[PDB]
DNA sequence: CACAGGATCGAGAGGTAATTCTGCTTATCGGTAGAGTG
DNA sequence: CACTCTACCGATAAGCAGAATTACCTCTCGATCCTGTG
């Protein structure tokens, strides 16, 4: 409770085939209580600093907010999710297409080492290598990343929508 | 270990390339060699009783190609 | 337990023991007893140290 | 509340605007400028609480998991001596423990709450 | 005395301890709404003279460090308006003893 | 035929969970009265 | 009488540092190389 942290989803993922990577994808909402922010930011991995899923979902090809929507909860009668991300639609409108939200990864990447030219490479690398590397590491399939994200970010939802419980730790 | 062995085994150097490609693995029965080089096959029991290492030498294929069998260490069994 | 059935509150599946020690226990029981041996052996590893910093 | 307004041209939301000079509200995408009548008099809602009645997602065969116990309630509507019963699935601390019973023909939901 | 009602500027509090000799104490009416002697909890106060204090640390042969310290903003100590160096007396009731004495210095 | 002395570990990253309740220090905001006018 | 910052303290919020019962018994390991030399 004292945390400005409600909930917080997280997958390890691994490799079991290729060179141990252990990249930890973490996903916290801001919105401890009635704090009217309400916000779900992703911890990307190599960026210090926690940027909001729709600049994600816009880098992965999924300009739309409606689109993203549609991704992230598979049922319209759940108007409750909707009044959830809410607050992340109106966040998501500081980027509109993928080159800016490439841009605004990459400018919260390397320390301003050069020109924002080799920043839309380092976001393109990043996701296509280090961006949840267990679904697949080619590029083009930026879909099953999408999908995966949207999974998981209703899964925290419902977690923090009392419709669930905590995972068990001791679970063997 | 045969995973681990055809991983990575390419280290490429520079028409001037060279090239490594390791090969396919071998693992032999565990055996002891001594200061007058004769090699015997080695047991547990005398493994135990001469404080030795019941380990069988690795040996791996290396087909190097510029643009036999060789020894790598010994793995406990 | 895998034993019982879902949403099930009857005091047997919460961990009530019927039959004593002389009777013997079924599997259940037996594992409800095993859990409770040991929470007490945690709670008197922890309690010592405690106890121990405490009183010096 | 009832459904986010989603934009037919594009595929953004609509943002909501009042109409004084017509006195009327208007939802705008405020994108690519698309305006239609948008005759709704709820804006938005919050909902304190969590009602009793969203029983579960009764996805069909339901009666195919064998750990959900079963009984011989009779079905209101059917009439059936078989069917199944669980507790309700939001989880806190402050939900009640009214049993949801789940007529396995007939597909009917049915409560136990005799008050 | 001076009695205020809910707040006190930090502007008066700064000369608040100005014109020497005089003492001025501020008050609250929250806090004065209720009496804290009258408390089962709070023992009797009962304040020394300059001379008792002396006869005091005579007989016990003690320093004025070594004996317990009262704060200056304690609330018993604001109700009978110590000063720094004050010593007072409290009487309690003890389980081993009918009556007990202790002595605090306004420390 | 043969010996000797100074330093791990490197751009690259990240080799990575299991602890908290104080207290201290260093940012941060959130306030509140004046130096003289039309 | 409030106009703009100037000087004051009162909250809030993140980073450090310590520290974790006592006594006793047994085994088991490690305390260094290679580029540079005559
Ligand atoms: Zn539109
Ligand atoms: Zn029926």
């Amino acid at each position: 409770a004292p945390s400005p942290i409600s909930h917080v989803a997280e997958i390890r993922s691994a490799l079991e085939k290729g060179s141990r990577f252990i990249s930890t994808l973490q996903v916290k909402l801001y919105g401890r209580e009635g704090s009217s922010a309400r916000t779900i930011k992703a911890t990307l991995p190599y960026i210090k600093q926690d940027i909001p899923i729709v600049i994600i979902f816009r880098a992965l090809g999924i300009i739309p907010d409606g689109e993203i929507l549609e991704h992230i909860c598979y049922d319209v009668n759940d108007w409750q999710m909707l009044e959830m991300l809410k607050p992340c639609v109106e966040d998501g409108f500081v980027i509109q297409d993928r080159e800016t939200a490439l841009d605004f990864i990459g400018r919260r990447g390397t320390a301003l080492g050069i020109k924002k030219e080799k920043r839309i490479q380092y976001a393109k690398d990043i996701l296509q290598k280090e961006f949840l590397p267990h679904i697949t590491q080619l590029e083009g399939f930026e879909s099953r990343k999408a999908f995966f994200l949207g999974y998981m970010i209703n899964r925290l939802l419902l977690c923090a929508l009392d419709r669930k419980d905590q995972d068990d730790r001791d679970h063997f | 270990l045969q995973d681990i062995i055809c991983e990575d085994s390419t280290l490429i150097l520079e028409s001037r390339k060279y090239e490594i490609s390791f090969g396919k693995i071998y693992v032999t029965k565990p055996m002891v060699n001594e200061s007058d080089g004769v090699t015997h096959a080695l047991y547990p029991q005398e493994a135990r009783l001469r404080n030795l290492t019941y380990s069988s030498g690795l040996f791996v294929d290396v087909k190097k190609r510029t643009y036999g069998k060789v020894f790598i260490g010994r793995l406990p069994i | 337990l895998p034993h019982f059935s879902k949403d099930d509150y009857s005091p047997e599946s919460k961990g009530f023991v019927e039959n004593s020690y002389l009777r013997g226990l079924t599997p259940q029981e037996f594992f409800f007893h095993a859990m409770g041996g040991r929470e007490g052996l945690i709670d008197t590893a922890v309690k010592t140290a405690e106890t121990g910093y405490i009183q010096r | 509340m009832t459904t986010f307004r989603f934009c037919r041209d594009c595929n953004n939301m609509l943002y909501p605007r009042e109409d004084k000079e017509n006195n009327r509200l208007l939802f705008e995408c405020r994108t690519c400028s698309y305006v239609e009548e948008a005759g709704s008099p709820l804006v938005y809602r919050h909902e304190l609480i969590t009602n009793i009645g969203e029983t579960a997602g009764v996805v069909q065969d339901i009666g195919s998991d064998p750990t959900l116990p079963r009984s011989d309630r009779e079905c209101p509507k059917c009439h059936s001596r078989e069917n199944v019963f669980f507790q309700s699935q939001q989880r806190r601390k402050d939900t009640s423990m009214v049993l949801f019973f789940v007529c396995l023909s007939c597909s009917h939901i049915f409560t136990s709450d005799q008050k | 005395i001076f009695v205020y009602q809910n707040n006190i500027t930090p502007s008066a509090m700064k000369l608040v301890p100005s014109i020497p000799p005089a003492t001025i104490e501020t008050f609250n009416e929250a806090a004065l709404v209720v009496n804290i002697t009258h408390h089962e909890l709070v023992p009797k106060h009962i304040r020394l003279s300059s001379d008792e204090k002396r006869e005091l640390l005579k007989r016990y042969r003690l320093k004025e460090s070594q004996l317990p310290r009262i704060q200056r903003a304690d609330p018993v100590a604001l109700y009978l308006g110590l000063k720094r160096g004050e010593v007072v007396k409290i009487i309690r009731k003890s389980e081993t003893s009918g009556r007990y004495a202790s002595y605090r210095i306004c420390m």
